[PDB]
């Protein structure tokens, strides 16, 4: 549980791309670990204060198959 | 202390609320710079569906594409003649949109004319009942005793008499839709064009609005003649009673007629209208002087003396010059003792008319 996702680089971040681009919403978050680890629930939630149906994509960058 | 603190809390609803106006204005603000990243598309056409991913659109002003749906639309929508927004660099149908022009002389819809405007047309307006109730109302009374509905009912006799009046007032009982014709949109034998003509005397009557039709110049194809006459029956012979062109027409006169069009179906009814009757001319004359401001007595019948051979439409200028002269001697009402000498003088080489002056 001794984590840190930025809350402030998060916001502006989407800041910067809505500025761009005004049609893409968060939608949700991802990770590149094969397995979810026990603290994912946290971030979701974090997500979730920033969408409420929010949908984390794990990639798994590592693995082709 | 608690004075104060109320002021200072009464001070912070206030910038509380400037606050929330000042949020109202961001999102006003967010919102249209979202829109600001919309781009616009071009309005186009589709003539012809070429495969279930393929249509053909010509731009409103511009050449044509072939270009393929958007993807979330539906294909049955889009049919040749419908109104769509093709992307302005894949040229891909977006979406559909609704749809002057010739037609900005065609409508000449009812209005709200009833039975109680038209006066002394009794005779008349049960004709016109008797006549065309039946396919209105109760279509199915024809298929009954198994007869093609009658198309051709002439209602002859002389204009300004209240023909289109009787329409309007029917049409108003039924509430249809009654789509006079105003040659625009509307003219077939006119022999300047052939067949698009009568494309567009199909297509913009009958199957775009329901039904109930006339025609103008009303003694004009009634009466290059001979062939201008055989294109008119090619026009009129017989048509698909799903869809109705019922050709009511109001000759002016009886002598421009022919046998050609006297064949039932052609012309079957013949709705006879003669010189508007002395009680007739005398409802018309209440009707239309119901508007203006009449105060006194007024005693129609004299004025009704001297208003032999008249139509409605000099009723209704007869009326209307009444006020004309309660404008000029300044008279907010207006009698009859002036009534006499205005139907004195409203007889003339051009029916006199405007001459009857002296009238409040
Ligand atoms: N029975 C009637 N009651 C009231 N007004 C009438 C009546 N008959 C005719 N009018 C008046 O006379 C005019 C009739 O013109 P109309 O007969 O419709 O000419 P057309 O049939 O050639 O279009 C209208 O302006 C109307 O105000």
């Amino acid at each position: 549980s001794v984590w840190f996702l930025d809350h402030d680089y998060l916001e502006n971040m989407y800041g910067m791309f809505k500025k761009v681009n005004a049609r893409e919403r968060i939608v949700g978050w991802y990770h590149t670990g094969p397995k979810l680890h026990k603290n994912d629930i946290a971030i979701n939630e974090l997500m979730k204060r920033y969408c409420p149906n929010s949908v984390l994509v794990i990639i798994d960058v590592k693995p082709k198959d | 202390k608690l004075l104060e603190h109320k002021e200072i809390d009464g001070r912070l609803k206030e910038l509380r609320e400037q606050l929330k106006e000042l949020t109202k204005q961001y999102e006003k603000s967010e919102n249209d710079l979202k829109a600001l990243q919309s781009v616009g598309q071009i309005v186009g056409e589709v003539l012809k569906q070429l495969t279930e991913e393929k249509f053909i659109v010509k731009a409103t002003n511009g050449p044509r594409y072939v270009v393929g749906c958007r993807r979330q639309l539906d294909k049955s929508k889009l049919k040749p003649g419908t109104r769509v927004a093709l992307d302005m660099t894949t040229l891909t149908i977006m979406r559909y949109l609704p749809r002057p022009l010739v037609y900005n002389m065609s409508h000449e819809d009812p209005g709200n004319v009833s039975y109680s405007e038209i006066g002394g047309l009794s005779e008349q307006i049960r004709e016109l009942r008797e006549v065309i109730e039946l396919p209105l109302t109760n279509p199915e009374l024809f298929q009954r005793v198994g007869i093609i509905p009658p198309k051709g009912c002439l209602l002859y006799g002389p204009p300004g008499t209240g023909k289109t009046l009787l329409a309007r007032a029917v049409a108003s009982q039924l509430d249809c839709n009654f789509l006079k014709v105003v040659s625009s949109s509307i003219v077939d034998k006119y022999i300047g064009e052939s067949a698009r003509l009568i494309r567009e005397m199909f297509n913009y009557a009958r199957d775009h609005q329901p039904c109930i039709i006339f025609m103008d110049e009303i003694d004009a194809i009634g009466g290059e003649i001979q062939r201008t006459l055989m294109e008119l029956l090619n026009q009129m012979d017989g048509f698909d009673t799903l869809h109705r062109v019922k050709m009511i027409m109001a000759t002016n006169r009886p002598d421009t007629l022919d046998p050609a069009l006297l064949r039932p179906g052609r012309l079957d009814r013949k709705i006879h209208i003669d010189l508007p009757n002395e009680q007739a001319r005398l409802d018309i004359l209440k009707i239309h002087a119901g508007p203006i401001t009449k105060h006194g007595e007024i005693d129609y019948e004299a004025i009704v003396k001297l208003s032999d051979g008249f139509n409605g439409a000099d009723l209704r200028n007869v009326c209307t010059e009444a006020g004309m002269f309660a404008i000029r001697a300044d008279h907010d009402f207006v009698v009859q003792e002036d009534f006499m000498k205005a139907v004195r003088k409203v007889a003339d080489s051009k029916k006199l008319e405007s001459k009857l002056d002296y009238k409040p």
